[PDB]
Parts: structure tokens; C-alpha cells; sequence
């Protein structure tokens, strides 16, 4: 049972038959030439080694034919003519076979290998050049706040040319595997236990979204069943399909699993834009990486706009200097003293509150939500001291041992 | 027979480091300052550091320089071990300098090795075990075995990545091509050195008395004459080792090539038959056509627009459409080819509007399917 699949069987059959033909034919020619032949009363022999005859049949079977070891018995010559034809005939019958058993190989087989401290996240579902691009252009954006993780796709069937071009264009970061998250063996090839999350993607233009959402749910069931505590993020098409995720035993959004719903957000942005014109873009930029790269030939309005597109959301724990302030005071200090815009806070029992009323106090070690240039720019809110640093003018030194 | 002194140095280098790695692992099985250098070496090898990238480019260029020293040595003629005293001699010690540079680089990787086992049984580690140790034997013994020094040529396999770093090649087709062509010359150059060594040596069964004094250039030619299956029989081999290497070379070339026939067919087949741009011949005017371009829709227009008289005025007629014309339209196009041009493309793309010089065409005509199954969509 050393060989298993039909391809290896055939191969071994073909290769065995080939060496069997070659070894035997060499003995036959060796006999004739070392004998001479009866027409010349065995006087016309060539004293060839069997090794020369084995070599000579390779040199002729390959159609190279150096003409170093030519035959001279009439029986040798006539055997060589038959050998040429019967080899061409046998080989021509096997050309198709060879082409098939060569062609059956998967171009995207194998397993992912975990390079110790290098992290990665898995992607599966509706993987297509467009659906990949709009994700990948953010996930592999030219800055990420200086963090790198590998991105590993698995899908069944081939990527198609445009996606293969995109894959090759990023090949140090990205990997693709033939397979499906419906199979525990593929969840093992892709080391799901050692990936830190899995992202599941869907066809926004599916001709029946109930079926696409049913298919994407199935997966989350497969992934959660294989290893309970994995982080999962799933793209649903319709709103009401979210109900089914809450039924899965090891689904927990407080723990940190999540579902993004296309119909919920797509119309929700449009709706807020009816209440406040243009707001859709304020939102769409504030939650996606953009490159602030001002140049002198830009218009004045384009430069101010871009700097505005450079803004990002971050979150941080506030300094003890914020203890028992009211929210408007914390916001005034963040804006005026730190040059940070503070939107919202985590408050205990967990809940999120945006622009809280003056009736609240900011409690110790609450997490705040900031709009800023970079995560580094926000760290001042964690460090700032009402005794030690409130006197400081230039904010680029607020991190210190005094507290 | 001085040559055994050289190849022994390669063998003991490989075997002693192998045994040390085996001891390490089995001892740790049967029972931190490194970690900075580990990752720092990994960066320099990645070439995401500009230094690491530069040094990789230099490692590659210096590998090409090493082969020139080998071809000059092969240009010296005479037997496979032949020498004169090294004292201020010729140019020799430049490849000692290159060998220690490569051994230093080999230590870097050893540091970055991950699994020492698979690092020690690596193709380029074999290249290093063969070339590095005999270089010292040569200057020490005051003698020169030509040896396996041509193996360094496998570093030509760097070219696809170097041209990716410099971004000289872009599309997947050019990538592949360059990979295939590089692998082909790497195989050809190296195989020639291997055969050259055998035949100029003779072989042990005939106590090295049966040699052929082939140049490396003859061996490089001879492998082309056999790889092409032409086989003139002018430069036939005669060592048993040469003959048996030639038999293996024939089979392994046929096997490699047969695996790549499909690939070659695909990367050949992907070319657009109707690519390119229209070039404006100054005072010659033209008008653009696009939309439902089909043999019939073309014909009934074209038979008026290119009618045998027009009141004596001539302008070129330039179609663009996505996908191929089909045979009957291609026949009509060839039948008028001095007047008419066809381009793969669409007026939905500003780059195609530029290839077709829309700013310098004097009009554009847009054509539609009269028999569309839903005219609202066609309109």
C-alpha cells in the first residue's frame, strides 16, 4: 500500500513498463551485434558491451542520434528500424496519458507553516479580484500604524488571472490555498488554532441573499465547531440573518466575535446623510486608512480636505488626571491642552456612551475614543498629569515619570 | 593525482557541521543574546532594510563576477589540476576574497536558519560546501584543481526577485518568463561545467588515462546540440562517467521540458492579437467606431463609408471593441487593411480613448444591435 491515488498508480505502471522495454531491448540488440549474422557467417560482429547497447537505445529513443555507436549487422539494423517505429507508436499512445497525469496536479496545494512570532489571519468565502482588492488595499495599506501580519486565503478552485496578478504583486505578505473551511483537514493545513482571527467574505450582488447568508453562516458553524475560542468576523448581506449567529453556542460579541451587515451599514450611511448632508463621507474616511500626501499643485480646498482625510479613530485609557471630571471638562482638556478630539467613553456592566451629559463623571481607568493623526499622538491622554505637566506648552514631551 | 586533497575539504566541511547539528538536537531531545542577532540577520536577509537589500544585490553581482574568474581559469587550457606558484600571481586571490565574503554571508543565514537541519541540507548550502573549502586548499597547497567552482552560477536564480525589487517587470507573464529563462540558462551553464570536468579528467576505471581535452566552450555547445535533439556527432563523449551523465541529462531535460510545455504554451497564448495604439500621421484624418461591431453591422456601414467613390476624400476608420472580431469581420478587415484598423479596448476607459487619440479624431460613431432582446438596455 506504498502508493494510494490513481495518478501514482498509473505513473508507476508507465515508468516500470518503460525501463522494462529499455533494459530488454538492449539485451536483444547486444546479442545480435556481438553475434554477427548468418548471411555473413557470423564474421561481421561488433564487440559492443551491453552498456553501450543500453546507452545507444537511449540515444536513439530520445531521437538525438550522435552516430558514435552505429549498428552494422543486418539483423541489428532491422531491429533498430523496428525499435524506432514501435517506440514512436507506444510513446504516441501514451502522450495523452502523460499529459493528463501531469495536468492533474493542484497548483495551490500544500500547508501554511507558522513562523513562530509572525501572526496571521485567515480569509474564506466569496474570494474574487474585486472583493479581495477593496479589503486588501486597507488591510495591506502602505501604513498600518507599523504592524505586519500575513494574510492567508483559502478557496476551492483557482483564483483567476487578475487575482493571481494581485497575489504575485504582494507575495511576501499573502498566501492562497486550494481548500475549504468546511473540512477540518483544511482548518489544520491553515493552522486555524494559531491564526489569531478568521474573516469570512460574501457576494454583495448574490441573486438570492438568503442562500448566500445561509452559506456564510454554515461556515461560521464549521470554524467555531473546530476550535471554539477562535475570533470570527463575518460579512452578512441582510439584517435578519444576524439572528442565526446568536444561536451558535460559542458565538460571543462581548468576548469579541462580530458580524458586519451590508444592508445595515449601506442604508444606514445614506440615512444619516439625509439628516446631515455629506456626513456619509466624514464617516467613510474616519473609519478607513487614507494617505495624507500634500503637494503644491493641489488646490487650497484639496489640501484642507486631505488633511481632514488623514484623521483616524483610536482608543486609549485616560490618565488618573481625568479622575472625577465631568465629560465636558475632559473634552475641553483633551482639545485645548492635548490637541485631541474626545468623542466617547467606555463606562461600567460595560456600555459605550457618545457625548455624555454633564451629569456623568469620568471614572478611573475608563477607555476613551479619540480622533487623531496616529496612535502615538493619542498616548498623551494616558500620560497627562494635572500636577506635573499641566504647565507645559509644547505637547511633544507630556510622557514622563512625574505623576 | 592531487585532486582528492581539494574535494575532501568540501566533504569534511559538510559532514562535521551535519554531525554537530545532529548532536545538538539529540542531546536537547534526550535531556538569550542570540535573539537580537537572530532577527537582525533575518532583516538583512529579507532586504526590507535598504542595507539588507543592497547587500543581497551585491551578493548577487559578486556571484556573477566569481563565474568570470572561473571562465578565465577555463580559458587557461591544460589539465583539470594545473598550476604555477601563487606569489603575487595573475588575479587568483580575488576569488579567495569572494569565498570568505560568501562564507560570512553563509554565517548570517546560519544565524537566521530556523531549522538547522533543512538549512544544512539546502541547495545553496551544497554550493557553499563545494566552492568555499577548496579555495583555501588551492592557496595552501600552492596548486589549482579547477574543481566544482562553476556551481556558483545557480545564484543567477536571484534575477526574478532582483527585477521585482527594482520593479522592472510587472505582469505575471513577464515574471514567469524570466523565472523559466533564468532556470534554463542556470541548468545549461552548470551542466556544461559538470561534463567538462568528467571528460577532461578521464575516469577511475581507466585510471584517468582516457580523457578528452574538451574546452568548456565545446561542452556548452555540445549540451545545446544534444538538448535541441539535433546531435551532429562531431563532439561525442567517451568517458563512462561522461556517457552516463549525458544519458541522465537527456532524460532529465526531456522531463523538465515536458513539465513546462503547457506553461510555455499558456504564456505564449496570453498575448493580445489586437493590442497597441493608433499613430496620427499628421494631416491624415480619422473617425472612431465603437459598440455593436459585428460583420453585418460593419458591412452595411463600411460599404457606404469606404464606397469606391466618396466625392474624392479619404479618412482612416478605426474600430475599438473588447474581445476578438471573429473570422468574417477579420476577413473584411484584411480586405481593407490600408484604410481600416481594429483595437482591443473600450470607450469606457480614458486610457483607450488616449490610445485611439480621440482628441485628434474629428468624430466618433457609436453603433447598436438592431435586434437586441431588450432595447431599453441597449440604448
Amino acid at each position: 500500500n506504498v502508493l494510494k491515488t490513481s495518478t501514482l498508480i498509473r505513473l508507476v505502471q508507465l515508468v516500470v513498463s518503460f525501463v522494462s522495454l529499455w533494459l530488454t531491448a538492449a539485451g536483444f540488440l547486444h546479442l545480435l551485434e556481438n553475434s554477427g549474422d548468418p548471411f555473413f557467417d557470423f564474421g561481421n560482429a561488433q564487440h559492443l558491451t551491453y552498456w553501450e547497447c543500453l546507452y545507444f537505445l537511449m540515444v536513439t529513443m530520445s531521437t538525438v542520434g550522435f552516430g558514435d555507436i552505429f549498428a552494422t549487422t543486418v539483423l541489428g539494423r532491422t531491429f533498430v528500424v523496428i525499435f524506432i517505429m514501435i517506440f514512436i507508436g507506444l510513446f504516441a499512445s501514451f502522450i495523452p496519458e502523460i499529459a493528463e497525469i501531469l495536468g492533474k496536479r493542484q497548483k495551490y496545494g500544500g500547508s501554511y507553516k507558522k513562523e513562530r512570532g509572525k501572526r496571521h489571519v485567515v480569509v474564506c468565502g466569496y474570494i474574487t479580484f474585486d472583493s479581495v482588492s477593496n479589503f486588501l488595499k486597507d488591510f495591506l495599506h502602505k501604513d498600518r500604524e507599523d504592524v505586519d501580519v500575513e494574510i492567508v486565503f483559502l478557496h476551492k478552485g483557482l483564483p483567476g488571472l487578475e487575482l493571481e496578478g494581485l497575489l504575485k504583486r504582494h507575495f511576501t505578505q499573502v498566501e492562497y490555498f486550494w481548500g475549504s473551511v468546511m473540512d477540518a483537514n483544511d482548518l489544520e493545513r491553515v493552522k486555524i488554532q494559531e491564526a489569531d482571527a478568521c474573516l469570512v467574505l460574501a457576494n454583495k450582488y448574490c441573486q438570492d441573499p438568503d442562500q448566500e447568508d445561509a452559506a456564510n453562516i454554515m461556515r461560521v458553524i464549521s470554524i467555531k465547531n473546530y476550535h471554539s475560542d477562535i475570533k470570527v468576523i463575518v460579512q452578512l448581506l441582510q439584517y435578519h440573518n444576524k439572528a442565526y449567529l446568536l444561536n451558535i453556542p460559542s458565538w460571543d460579541w462581548k468576548r469579541g466575535d462580530d458580524a458586519v451587515c451590508v444592508a445595515e451599514l449601506k442604508l444606514g450611511f445614506i440615512a444619516q446623510s439625509c439628516l446631515a448632508p455629506g456626513f456619509s463621507t466624514l464617516m467613510a474616511n474616519l473609519f478607513t486608512m487614507r494617505s495624507y500626501k500634500p503637494t503644491p499643485e493641489m488646490s487650497q480646498w484639496q489640501t484642507d480636505y486631505m488633511r481632514g482625510t488623514g484623521m483616524e479613530m483610536y482608543t486609549e485609557y485616560l490618565s488618573s488626571a481625568f479622575n472625577a471630571l465631568t465629560f465636558p471638562e475632559a473634552a475641553e482638556l483633551c482639545f485645548s491642552k492635548l490637541k485631541l478630539l474626545l468623542l466617547a467613553i467606555e463606562v461600567r456592566e460595560s456600555t459605550l456612551a457618545i457625548n455624555p451629559g454633564p451629569k456623568v463623571k469620568i471614572e478611573n481607568a475608563t477607555q476613551g475614543f479619540f480622533i487623531a493623526e496616529s496612535a502615538e499622538e493619542v498616548k498623551r491622554a494616558f500620560y497627562y498629569c494635572k500636577n506635573c505637566h499641566a504647565n507645559v506648552s509644547d505637547v511633544r514631551q507630556i510622557k514622563k515619570c512625574k505623576c | 593525482r592531487q585532486w582528492y586533497s581539494f574535494l575532501a575539504s568540501s566533504l569534511v566541511t559538510f559532514g562535521s557541521g551535519l554531525v554537530v547539528i545532529i548532536i545538538y538536537r539529540i542531546v536537547l531531545w534526550l535531556c538569550g543574546w542570540m535573539t537580537e542577532a537572530k532577527d537582525w540577520a533575518g532583516e538583512l536577509i529579507s532586504g526590507q532594510t535598504t542595507t539588507g537589500r543592497i547587500l543581497v544585490g551585491l551578493v548577487f553581482l559578486l556571484s556573477i563576477a566569481s563565474l568570470i574568474i572561473y571562465f578565465i581559469d577555463a580559458s587557461t587550457n591544460t589539465s583539470v589540476e594545473t598550476c604555477l606558484p601563487w606569489s603575487s600571481s595573475t588575479t587568483q586571490q580575488v576569488d579567495l576574497a569572494f569565498n570568505v565574503f560568501f562564507m560570512i554571508y553563509f554565517f548570517i543565514r546560519f544565524v537566521a536558519a530556523n531549522d538547522k537541519l533543512w538549512f544544512w541540507v539546502e541547495l545553496f548550502s551544497f554550493v557553499d560546501y563545494f566552492t568555499i573549502p577548496p579555495s583555501f586548499v588551492a592557496i595552501y597547497l600552492d596548486r589549482n584543481w579547477l574543481g566544482l567552482r562553476f556551481l556558483r552560477a545557480l545564484q543567477l536564480m536571484s534575477i526574478p526577485d532582483i527585477l521585482t525589487y527594482l520593479n522592472v517587470l510587472k505582469t505575471s507573464t513577464l515574471i514567469r518568463l524570466v523565472q523559466l529563462v533564468v532556470s534554463f540558462v542556470s541548468l545549461w551553464l552548470t551542466a556544461a561545467g559538470f561534463l567538462h570536468l568528467l571528460e577532461n579528467s578521464g575516469d577511475p576505471f581507466f585510471d584517468f588515462g582516457n580523457a578528452q581535452h574538451l574546452t568548456y566552450w565545446e561542452c556548452l555547445y555540445f549540451l545545446m546540440v544534444t538538448m535541441s535533439t539535433v546531435g551532429f556527432g562531431d563532439i561525442f563523449a567517451t568517458t563512462v562517467l561522461g556517457r552516463t551523465f549525458v544519458v541522465i541529462f537527456i532524460m532529465i531535460f526531456i522531463g523538465l521540458f515536458a513539465s513546462f510545455i503547457p506553461e510555455i504554451a499558456e504564456i505564449l497564448g496570453k498575448r493580445q492579437k489586437y493590442g497597441g495604439s493608433y499613430k496620427k500621421e499628421r494631416g491624415k484624418r480619422h473617425v472612431v467606431v465603437c459598440g455593436y461591431i459585428t460583420f453585418d453591422s460593419v458591412s452595411n456601414f463600411l460599404k457606404d463609408f469606404l464606397h469606391k467613390d466618396r466625392e474624392d476624400v479619404d479618412v482612416e476608420i478605426v474600430f475599438l471593441h473588447k474581445g476578438l472580431p471573429g473570422l468574417e469581420l477579420e476577413g473584411l478587415l484584411k480586405r481593407h487593411f490600408t484604410q481600416v484598423e481594429y483595437f482591443w479596448g473600450s470607450v469606457m476607459d480614458a486610457n483607450d480613448l488616449e490610445r485611439v487619440k480621440i482628441q485628434e479624431a474629428d468624430a466618433c460613431l457609436v453603433l447598436a444591435n438592431k435586434y437586441c432582446q431588450d432595447p431599453d438596455q441597449e440604448d
